[PDB]
């Protein structure tokens, strides 16, 4: 009922233990699950959705909540990704040349991040704290930064040729560039086919999760090169047959939402904060 | 050929009226000039 206000909450222990919530938040909630379109393709099942949507509904979801969207690949699902669902499972097939593209994409469904827009074309942009970052996205982005001295002068580059601007980023379908705090920087960015945004992190976002599907530890969804954590929201699965995988899926869906929580930001006291 | 001789059916131009008449003859075409020139790439100019 006070939503503009952060009032300190007194819990006391002791307190007895609920029961499990976990069959109601089944009942009421929806599952969307994210695959690539090689698993379909393995698994040549024109009912396979139905098959898996029974067993979730032995595993206890209602047979009408778990859904299924299929994207190409990696790069391709990355251009404004749009999870809906109450709990987003992401199943990421692993490439050992595309271990930043699987970084910048975890890293940006993996957390939660407020974008401001940005106009390229009229200001100079400088980065404020390390949680400030330019998140891009498009068909083919390309981002160059020439960082600009106290007198505006370009270092290292001159403003009016972006010939000898640095290049940051080249035909990337998302990426995240972080430069140096504190310093304006003009940027040159194919606008025509990709928008570039001034974003913040503001924390972890609770109710997606990653299943690298046959790789390695690589993913690094920070920026900060002495921190590579792997949250309990990134999974590792080696595999042979997609069948398999999502078996595994569906057997241990249990564990996977209990990986999981609500969206913070979410639900109706995220109110006045900055959604709902 | 020349009228009045036996000296006729050979192939060329003479110079006796390569104009013929005409005030220019006339080729178009493309014409591509790879060159090296100077130009500092505006790259050579006072700091401020
Ligand atoms: C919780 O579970 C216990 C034991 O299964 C049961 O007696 C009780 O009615 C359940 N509900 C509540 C609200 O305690
Ligand atoms: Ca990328
Ligand atoms: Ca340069
Ligand atoms: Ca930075
Ligand atoms: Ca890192």
């Amino acid at each position: 009922q006070n939503y503009g206000i952060n009032l300190p909450i007194t819990g006391s222990m002791d307190t007895a233990y609920a029961n499990s919530t976990q069959e109601e938040t089944f009942l009421t909630s929806t599952l969307c699950l994210y695959y690539p379109t090689e698993a379909a393709t393995e698994i040549n099942d024109n009912s396979w959705k139905d098959t898996l949507s029974q067993l979730f509904l032995t595993k206890g979801w209602p047979t009408g909540s778990v859904y299924f969207k299929e994207y190409t690949d990696i790069a391709s699902f990355s251009v404004d990704p749009q999870l809906y669902c109450d709990y987003n499972v992401v199943l990421m097939k692993y490439d050992a040349t595309l271990q930043l593209d699987m970084s910048e994409l975890a890293d940006l469904i993996l957390n939660e991040w407020l974008c401001n827009p940005m106009d390229i074309t009229l200001y100079y942009y400088q980065q404020t704290d390390e949680a400030n970052k330019w998140i891009s996205m498009g068909s083919s982005c390309t981002i160059k930064v020439c960082p600009l001295n106290t007198q505006t002068l370009g270092i290292g580059c001159l403003t009016t040729d972006t010939a000898t601007f640095e290049e940051v980023a080249t035909a990337e379908k998302l990426v995240i560039t972080d430069v140096v705090d504190g310093v304006n920087h003009k940027l040159d960015v194919t606008t025509a086919t990709c928008t570039i945004r001034n974003c913040k992190k503001l924390g972890p976002r609770e109710n997606v999760a990653v299943i690298q599907v046959g790789g390695s530890d690589v993913l690094d969804i920070t920026a900060d090169p002495t921190t590579a954590p792997q949250t309990e929201r990134m999974m590792r699965i080696n595999w042979k047959k997609w069948w398999q995988v999502f078996y595994t899926v569906v057997d241990y869906v249990n564990q996977i939402i209990q990986a999981m929580s609500k969206r913070s930001r979410s639900l109706n006291s995220a109110a006045f904060y900055y959604r709902i | 050929s020349i009228t009045r001789t036996r000296v006729s059916r050979l192939y060329g131009l003479p110079a006796a009226n390569p104009n013929n008449g005409k005030e220019y003859y006339e080729v178009a075409g493309r014409f591509s000039l790879i060159s090296l020139v100077p130009s500092n790439d505006d790259y050579q100019t006072p700091i401020t």
